[PDB]
């Protein structure tokens, strides 16, 4: 599952490792107005 | 396989020297006994 | 054939086998390093081609 843009150009020590600060959802806006 | 080795001792010593020569031209023997790398 | 030549050649082949075994280990190490380097270069070249296509 590749969040964000998925266009056909993107296809191609001893300490605790914390997960990167990445979110799982992104904001989208749909404009039905004029 | 040379007279000095016969003078040192036995004929089997010539056999060992010939075996070393046929193996690597006594390269390992020279390196291990004298410390000189004939073929560096 | 004979009685002494057989023993001499048997001893000689034993010694040659040992020395060649050591040399074979060395050459196997050589070839493994060669293959590793070639694989790394090939992978880098493939990724470079992918980058060029994307560009």
């Amino acid at each position: 599952g590749q969040l964000g843009i998925t266009s056909p150009t993107t296809a191609l020590d001893g300490y605790r490792r914390l997960r990167p600060p990445v979110v799982a959802n992104l904001a989208t806006v749909k404009f039905t107005g004029s | 396989q040379t007279n000095p080795f016969y003078d040192i001792g036995g004929v089997s010593l010539q056999n060992a020297i010939g075996a070393n020569i046929q193996a690597d031209g006594a390269n390992e023997l020279i390196n291990f006994t004298t410390g000189v790398n004939t073929n560096a | 054939m004979g009685g002494a030549a057989i023993g001499g050649i048997l001893g000689g082949v034993q010694l040659v086998a040992g020395i060649s075994q050591a040399n074979s280990q060395a050459n196997a190490q050589r070839q493994s390093l060669q293959a590793q380097a070639q694989t790394t270069v090939d992978a880098s070249r493939i990724r470079q081609m992918e980058i060029l296509q994307a560009r």
